[PDB]
């Protein structure tokens, strides 16, 4: 085949001007004219404890635990109990 | 191999999984003492033993959990309290394979003793 | 072309800190590979042994004698 | 990431790939020189030049346009006009 | 549950063999060990299934951003076909991709070994399905072998990328977070598994065939896999075999289940719904 | 950015070669060798074998283990 | 062919499903008992009734 | 212990504050790829916080922050859980997303 | 993309076009270069031989054969390039590709800043109003004489004019913005 | 809140017992949060609390006189009736949130017990039943336009029950 | 073995005898049909690239379609067989079909309800 020796001038041709458009396109020096975890963790934070603390806390069944661990031989801190030693491991 | 045995050669003689003490722990067994647990029902219920975790050797369990709780920010230490753990099933494991076992063969028991039986008449 | 410049049909050439952090990474992998390895080999052998279900002697089981 | 072509360095590597086709001899390219009538290839050469130049460069040119590409330079600013290279 | 886990989990994997897109490789991987996840919950292990997943984000992670820095380095090809001997001209992301790579084909002492093989002879202990125990374990060497087929492919083979290389790593928003996770996929199996509530009462007592399967599959996964790759360069044209294309075109569930369904449902809402 | 010599390329000493005699014992000659030629030229020539990429850094992991050991 | 592809894909299935129903028939499963609970296969934690005392399930060594 | 508490109400109140950053005129003056991947990098370390908690006393925490609607006889409240299955994927996910948002800076490079 | 489609395909173009075809399926069954570089001057010497068929009747039953063998022996994913159609990235960018015809509701405001752009567009505006007249007369002067007529647009043809319908080709949206 | 309207139980820990050389990386961060986290945020909620208390103000809560019941009221008489369904209109979300309470009093009651919630917490589940068996049983297959002749009739369709049964 | 097209998964263009045709009339329409488009080509070419052109480019060829689906459908509209028989399965068939569905299942609750073995337990709300 081969390009038509008449289209080989239409790409001749627009190919030109789209190197033109594209050199347009360019921009000249000046074209754009235009006329720290305190931050974010200390601050969030002391806002979050003051709803913790003294609304959560406050209401009712707002923040609930599981149980601590208790096991034998531990002390329980608010009563004072200390829970029995276990039945000794023979093996 | 187990099942190749039951599945491609015997059906009798292996025994169903879901029944493993087809028979009364008296066979053969005179007055055999019943497995003890160590732990108090309540010590497992305040070590937040979870339901499965309650085996015959919950008692080494809390042993680990207490060495791991206390011993916190080192948790590569206790490894001597996981050993006695694992092995306590092991020990365990090995006992449910041993009931296994029993069963297999006190099943062919039957099996033989029915042809002893079944001698010519 | 910036940074490293780029090589037509040659080898791109590497900087020194591609090559040492590479083997770096690579190099701790084998560390701790072999580190964990010697600590505790229980990964391929297990530490406890399988108990061989054919050796129980027939009092073990509760086998009765046969009649 | 790669720095943008031009329309010499298309152009170097077009010739460059086709001076390592044994049938074109490599002192007789010239960018303005027919594949078919002033080299000598055939039509079967085309198709096989044509591929080694989108695989010199990354991109696929279309056969109804790669039927064309004989000239060693249509390629040459057939590939930059796809490329977007004003030079 | 055990039983989809399960057929997705080879399903998966059988079609990430030949498939020759490496993003979409790493993906069907996602998927395949997911299908392995998905066996743990349906044979009622929750505790360990969990331990997968967070093993499996740190590895999976890895490979996939592995592979964006092949694909961002080398002029956007995603085709492990044009990409080779990433090895030599990248070693920084190799040793990156070779330490996932054996994270996801559960490497002694990685984090994929301390949940990974949990998983495995769980199954090997459990009472299941026998095609699912099958299929689960050889799903795991199909994982070996993609993994293979990723390295092999990708890093160990003579370049065939674009003749111009532009290739940098360089840029600390390209190592650090790679080298990050690096450091996680390494060391996260360790922490996790010691860290954690003892739960689940695993049975470490098994035959040894079964206490190492997963240990041996995964080396003859990659052993029947490197083997297979070589044969290749020999001069001697291989064809597909008829499973081949079920394996490449994901096992024809999308050919067919997208052709139709989107077709017979739109044509009766037009044809008789709508205008009927 | 130059490009090197094209003549820098040859096809012996790669397995271009070997594929090039072959496919000359049955008359052909592919004509594009000496492009596929780079791939195995230099650099990339050495072959890549599949322990080097497992057993990367190997060495100096063993040596840090004894001395840590 | 799309005939290929629809035999094909279902196929694949069937056989899938099928063998995975040989699988529910015989199963894989170790030479192990049954695993033991203390107490009454745990009756009273299991949520039992406290007042109601279960028929003992003892295990034996 | 409110330090738990706190810990897991603030890694939400933290990711979300890049979010309304962007609905102000703000992150056209700041950097904001790199403000989101240090304040998800602080979130990582405020997520570890409680996950030593957990480990250290195995305990969970039910956490009702706020009520939606009373409908009646089902109450609707929005609750997090800190179960170990939560805490544990909290500072997994956040780990990885550390990781990729500095990825994702170097790869939509010129996005 | 550039040029237009043909009416009817030839005898060559089809032949030529499995050439491509099959010589890029080739590349997906054979990875590697070397038995690739190997597996197509085999695959030439193919093609190389009937060449010569003077037989049409015959030519076109080695062609029919010959794609029926391919279409068998192709690969269920071969090697299509990124940004081709069918690729993995084609048309990604397309997002960015505004049609700059857009630039002209912009605020005075913005069109403030970028001053010498908006200087250089309004030349190009004023070429294309400039030319629109001689190139559609162009374009009809030289229409077809009453025959087949092709989606082929003339070249200038005389100095000053432009080709014929080029603002599109020409200002088109950057490939890769 | 009302220790016993929202009960709690009493606390029992088990206390420190480290065996370990290592600092615990958790009692050093808190001696922080209650230095530069608590410290300073409970001084600014004081100096609200006692902004509050100087000039202290009161709210009750509206107790509402028990009017007539629709079972006594006349047949058609629209004065009684409207004020004797919303006595009841009312009583029907009285009773709606003694119902949210024991919703929540139980939620709370398998948080604090895990792993034990299948027996510990049996105090509450037995309630949730003698309350949830109340509710079925004079609230339940009522329309969206509930009123207090329906519920006088959800009732008296079933004192037949309990009078044809028991006969 | 042979590529069989079905109405979906179609016959390529190679593997297409068609295409494999060449009479007179096959390469007169083929030349006959280009240039329907491409005297459409440019007419809508030189009025798009037009200067001085701020209108709506029509594209009647789409309004002739959404006429033709939306405006144009009643009044060729012949009820036949095969379209009344298939005009009322449609509307009324699913539509008994779940009556059948709903009704049965809501007997089913009913008698249970009545006969007193529905739980609803827990159930405080509907
Ligand atoms: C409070 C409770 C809220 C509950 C909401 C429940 C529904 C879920 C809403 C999710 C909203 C997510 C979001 O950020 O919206 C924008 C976001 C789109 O942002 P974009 O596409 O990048 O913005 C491009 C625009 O052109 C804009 O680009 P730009 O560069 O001009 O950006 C400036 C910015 C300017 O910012 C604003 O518009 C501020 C609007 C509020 C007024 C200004 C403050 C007034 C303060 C008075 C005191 O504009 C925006 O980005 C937002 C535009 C629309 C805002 C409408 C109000 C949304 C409020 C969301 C809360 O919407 C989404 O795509 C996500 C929607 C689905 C979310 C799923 C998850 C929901 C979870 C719950
Ligand atoms: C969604 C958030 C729901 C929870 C917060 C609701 C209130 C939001 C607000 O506008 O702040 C006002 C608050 C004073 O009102 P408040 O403390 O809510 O008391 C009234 C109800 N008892 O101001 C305060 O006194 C509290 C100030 C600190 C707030 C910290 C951030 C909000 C705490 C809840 C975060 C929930 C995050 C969920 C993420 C999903
Ligand atoms: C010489 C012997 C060297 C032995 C190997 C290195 C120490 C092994 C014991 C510590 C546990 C393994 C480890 O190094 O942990 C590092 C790991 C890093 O975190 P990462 O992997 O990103 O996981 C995040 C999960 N959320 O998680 C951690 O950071 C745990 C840190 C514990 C202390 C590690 C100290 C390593 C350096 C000194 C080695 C001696
Ligand atoms: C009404 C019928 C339908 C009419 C449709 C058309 C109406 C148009 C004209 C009116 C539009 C405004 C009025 C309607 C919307 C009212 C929204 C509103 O009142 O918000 C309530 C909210 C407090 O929520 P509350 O239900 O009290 O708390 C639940 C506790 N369980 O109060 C809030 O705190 C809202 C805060 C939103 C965010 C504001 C900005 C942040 C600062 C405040 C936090
Ligand atoms: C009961 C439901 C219908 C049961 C019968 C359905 C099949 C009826 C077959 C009739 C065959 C003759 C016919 O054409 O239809 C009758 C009438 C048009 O009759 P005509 O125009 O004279 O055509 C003569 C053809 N020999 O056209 C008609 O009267 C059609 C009568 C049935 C139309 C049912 C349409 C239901 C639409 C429900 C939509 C719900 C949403
Ligand atoms: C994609 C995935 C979509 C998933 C959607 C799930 C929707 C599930 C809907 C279930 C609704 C009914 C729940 C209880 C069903 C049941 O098993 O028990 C009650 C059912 C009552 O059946 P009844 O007609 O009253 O007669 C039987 C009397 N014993 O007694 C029976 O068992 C009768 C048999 C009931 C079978 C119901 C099967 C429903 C399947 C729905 C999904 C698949 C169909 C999707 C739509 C297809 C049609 C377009
Ligand atoms: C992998 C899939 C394998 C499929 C292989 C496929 O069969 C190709 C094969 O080898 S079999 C066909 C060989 N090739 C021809 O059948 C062309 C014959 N056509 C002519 O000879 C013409 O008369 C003409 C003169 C125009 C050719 O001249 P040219 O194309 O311009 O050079
Ligand atoms: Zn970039």
């Amino acid at each position: 085949s081969g390009y038509t020796p008449d289209e080989k001038l239409r790409l001749q041709q627009l190919r030109e001007l789209r190197r033109r458009w594209l050199k347009d396109q360019e921009l000249s020096p000046r074209e754009p004219v235009l006329p720290f975890a305190v931050s974010h963790v200390l601050i969030p934070m002391w806002f979050v404890h003051y709803y913790v603390k003294y609304h959560m806390a406050t209401k009712p069944y707002t923040i609930v635990s599981s149980k601590p661990r208790i096991f034998p031989g531990d002390t329980i801190l608010e009563t004072g109990e200390v829970i029995p030693p276990m039945r000794d491991f023979p093996d | 191999a187990h099942l190749t045995r039951r599945y491609l050669w015997d059906a009798s003689v292996e025994p169903d999984p879901e029944k493993i003490p087809s028979f009364p722990p008296d066979l053969g067994f005179p007055e055999r003492k019943e497995r003890v647990m160590v732990a108090t029902q309540q010590e497992m219920m305040d070590a937040q033993l979870t339901l499965q975790q309650r085996d015959y050797c919950a008692h080494y369990l809390i042993r680990l959990l207490k060495c791991k709780r206390d011993s916190f920010p080192n948790f590569l230490a206790c490894k001597h309290e996981q050993h006695d753990w694992d092995y306590c099933e092991h020990l365990d494991y090995v006992k449910r394979m041993k009931e296994f076992e029993r069963e297999r063969r006190l099943l062919q028991r039957k099996k033989r003793r029915a042809l002893k039986e079944a001698r010519v008449a | 072309g910036v940074h490293i410049q780029p090589r037509y049909r040659e080898f791109p050439q590497l900087t020194r800190s591609q090559v040492i952090q590479g083997e770096f990474l690579s190099s701790l992998m084998w560390f701790w590979i072999l580190w964990r390895f010697w600590h505790d080999s229980d990964a391929v052998l297990g530490h406890f042994s399988y108990p061989d279900p054919s050796q129980w002697t027939d009092e073990e089981l509760g086998i009765p004698p046969d009649d | 990431d790669a720095p943008p072509l031009t329309l010499d360095g298309i152009k170097d590597r077009v010739l460059y790939v086709l001076k390592l086709y044994d049938k074109i001899d490599p002192e007789k390219l010239s960018v303005n020189s027919h594949f078919m009538k002033d080299l000598g290839l055939d039509s079967l050469d085309q198709v096989e030049i044509i591929m080694a130049m989108e695989d010199e460069f990354g991109f696929e040119i279309p056969d109804i346009d790669a039927e064309k590409l004989m000239c060693p330079q249509e390629i040459v600013d057939y590939i930059a006009d796809k490329k977007d290279v004003y030079e | 549950m055990l039983c989809l886990g399960a057929l997705t989990t080879l399903f998966t994997a059988i079609c990430a063999l030949t498939q020759n897109d490496i993003k979409k490789i790493i993906a069907f991987s996602t998927s395949s060990q997911l299908g392995l996840m998905m066996v743990t919950l349906g044979m009622n292990q929750p505790h360990l299934a969990f331990l997968h997943i967070c093993t499996h984000a740190f590895f999976k992670a890895m490979l996939f951003m592995c592979s964006g820095s092949i694909i961002h380095s080398l002029a956007d090809e995603q085709d492990i076909r044009k990409m080779g001997n990433i090895t030599k001209i990248m070693p920084f992301t190799s040793s990156c991709l070779v330490i996932g790579s054996l994270a996801l084909t559960g490497m002694p002492f990685l984090t994929g070994f301390y949940s990974k093989d949990l998983i495995i002879e769980a199954i090997n202990t459990c009472n299941t399905n026998a095609w699912a125990l099958l299929i689960t374990l050889i799903a795991t060497s199909m994982t070996a072998m993609y993994s293979m087929r990723i390295i092999y492919f990708v890093t160990m083979t003579k370049p065939r990328f674009p003749p111009l290389i532009s290739i940098n790593e360089n840029d600390p928003d390209l190592m650090n977070p790679i080298k990050r996770l690096a450091f996680g996929s390494i060391f996260a199996g360790f922490v996790i598994s010691y860290n954690i509530p003892p739960t689940s009462i695993p049975v470490l007592t098994m035959p040894w065939f079964l206490k190492t399967t997963a240990l041996i599959i995964s080396v003859l996964g990659f052993l029947i896999a490197l083997e297979l790759n070589n044969l290749t360069m020999k001069l001697s044209m291989n064809k597909a075999n008829p499973y081949s294309s079920f394996s490449t075109l994901l096992g024809f569930f999308p050919s067919i289940i997208h052709r139709i369904t989107p077709m017979k449902s739109l044509n009766l809402s037009l044809k008789t719904s709508l205008t009927l | 950015m130059e490009l090197p010599d094209y003549r820098q390329w040859k096809i012996e000493g790669t397995p271009l070669e070997t594929v090039q005699k072959k496919l000359a014992a049955r008359g052909l000659r592919d004509p594009w060798a000496r492009n596929e030629a780079w791939r195995y030229m230099g650099g990339f020539a050495g072959n890549i074998t599949f322990p080097s990429v497992i057993l990367k850094g190997f060495k100096w992991g063993f040596a840090a283990f004894v001395v840590a050991l | 062919s799309w005939d290929v592809m629809c035999k094909h894909l279902f196929g694949f299935v069937a056989f899938m499903v099928f063998m995975f129903w040989v699988g529910h028939v015989f199963p894989s499963y170790q030479p192990v008992g049954p695993k033991q609970y203390p107490y009454n296969n745990l009756y009273l934690e299991r949520g039992g009734d406290p007042t109601k005392e279960p028929e003992p399930v003892v295990h034996y060594d | 212990m409110n330090i738990f508490t706190t810990s897991i109400l603030l890694i939400f109140i933290l990711l979300l504050s890049p979010i309304l950053i962007s609905m102000s005129n703000l992150i056209k003056h700041i950097n904001f790829p790199l403000y989101t991947t240090t304040s998800i990098k602080f979130s990582f370390i405020i997520s570890l916080l409680p996950l030593l908690m957990f480990f250290h006393n195995n305990m969970e925490y039910m956490i009702t922050t706020w009520h939606w609607v009373t409908m009646n006889s089902m109450e609707l409240k929005m609750s997090f859980k800190t179960d170990f299955f939560s805490i544990l994927f909290t500072s997994v996910a956040l780990f990885v997303t550390w990781s990729i948002m500095q990825f994702s800076s170097w790869y939509m490079h010129s996005d | 993309a550039f040029c237009a489609p043909p009416a009817y395909l030839t005898h060559q173009q089809k032949v030529l076009r499995l050439y491509k075809r099959a010589l890029r399926h080739l590349e997906s069954w054979c990875i590697h270069r070397d038995k690739y570089r190997y597996f197509a001057c085999l695959m030439r010497a193919r093609f190389e031989e009937h060449k010569n068929e003077k037989d049409m009747m015959r030519a076109t039953q080695l062609l029919r054969e010959a794609e029926e063998e391919f279409w068998q022996n192709q690969h269920p994913q071969p090697y299509i390039f990124p940004d081709s159609p069918g690729g993995t990235s084609f048309e990604r960018y397309e997002c960015y590709k505004v049609p700059e015809w857009c630039l002209d509701y912009w605020h005075p405001s913005e069109k403030a800043m970028y001053p010498d752009y908006f200087s250089k567009r309004e030349q190009w505006k004023k070429l294309r109003m400039e030319s629109w007249d001689r190139e559609v007369k162009q374009l009809q002067e030289e229409t077809s004489p009453d025959g087949i007529m092709t989606e082929a647009l003339p070249p200038a043809r005389r100095e000053g004019d432009l080709p014929p319908l080029w603002w599109h080709i020409v200002t088109r949206p950057r490939e890769r913005p | 809140w009302d220790k016993d309207v929202y009960p709690e139980p009493p606390s029992r820990t088990p206390a420190p017992s480290p065996q370990t050389s290592l600092p615990n990386p958790i009692t050093y961060l808190t001696k922080a949060y209650d230095l530069v986290v608590d410290w300073p945020v409970t001084l600014v909620r004081e100096f609200i609390e006692r902004q509050h208390a100087k000039n202290r103000t009161y709210y009750y809560h509206r107790q509402y006189r028990r009017v007539p019941d629709i079972t006594e009221c006349k047949e058609g008489d629209v004065l009684c009736i409207y004020e004797a369904e919303m006595q009841w209109r009312r009583d029907f979300k009285v009773d709606q949130e003694i119902m949210n309470i024991i919703q929540e009093r139980l939620k709370a009651c398998q948080q604090r017990e895990g792993e034990n919630y299948q027996q510990n917490c049996a105090k509450e589940l037995e309630q949730f039943t003698k309350v949830t068996k109340a509710y079925q049983d004079r609230y339940l297959d009522l329309g969206a336009y509930y009123s207090a002749r329906k519920c006088l009739a959800k009732q008296k369709q079933r004192m037949l029950e309990e009078r044809k049964a028991a006969r | 073995s042979k590529y069989k097209p079905a109405p979906l998964a179609t016959l390529p263009s190679t593997l297409d005898p068609a295409e494999y045709d060449v009479s007179p009339e096959t390469r007169r329409a083929q030349v006959e049909r280009l240039s329907i488009r491409a005297r459409l080509k440019r007419e809508y070419l030189l009025q798009y690239n037009d200067p001085k052109r701020v209108s709506h480019i029509e594209d009647p060829a789409l309004i002739r379609w959404t006429y033709a689906r939306s405006a144009n459908i009643y009044p060729n509209f012949r009820p036949t067989p095969k379209n009344s028989l298939l005009g009322a399965v449609a509307g009324f068939g699913p539509l008994i079909f779940w009556y059948y569905v709903f009704k049965t299942d809501r007997d089913r609750k009913e008698r249970l309800i009545q006969e007193g073995k529905l739980d609803r337990k827990f159930n405080i709300s509907y």
